[PDB]
């Protein structure tokens, strides 16, 4: 059959693609080539948000109450008014 | 039931050295909870950024 | 009919295209 020069230049095009897409991989550090190197499952959140969190919210309950206050009535040791 | 205690000087420093060496952490590969650093050479773009 | 050979070509590299934005998408984390 006669062969279209598209199709021709389609292959040509899709793999200088793959070829770049490899290339780009390669560039920005990882091995696109084979899946099973990959991250499976793929993560994205932090490593653990629970116990970070709770270490900022101590550190900030710390802080509050460390710090000595004027002792002397419930309404003279305040911080913040209202 | 779940209290735990802590003080200001201490959490400053749980806060400042949990990722350099922490002896809670698993020090044997194939485990969780592994040192920050080892944790950080497997984790993705994404997730070292919100760290930073 | 015989199939030109462009089809299973392309065929072929898209497969390949799919898979490589895969892994991509998985080494970026998502």
């Amino acid at each position: 059959q006669p062969a279209d020069p598209s199709g021709q230049q389609t292959s040509t095009n899709t793999s200088n693609l793959v070829t770049y897409l490899t290339n780009l991989g390669k560039y920005l550090g990882y091995d696109i080539t084979q899946s099973s190197k990959a991250p499976n499952p793929p993560y994205s959140q932090l490593f653990n948000s629970n116990v970070v969190q709770l270490v900022q919210n101590y550190a900030y309950n710390t802080f509050l109450g460390a710090i000595p206050v004027d002792a002397m009535s419930q309404s003279l040791m305040n911080f913040v008014t209202d | 039931s779940n209290a735990n205690i802590t003080s200001q000087a201490l959490n400053e420093f749980n806060m400042a050295t949990r990722r350099l060496f922490d002896p809670t952490a698993s020090n044997t590969p194939g485990q969780p909870n592994q040192q920050w650093i080892k944790q950080i050479n497997d984790a993705s773009p994404a997730t070292v950024q919100k760290e930073i």
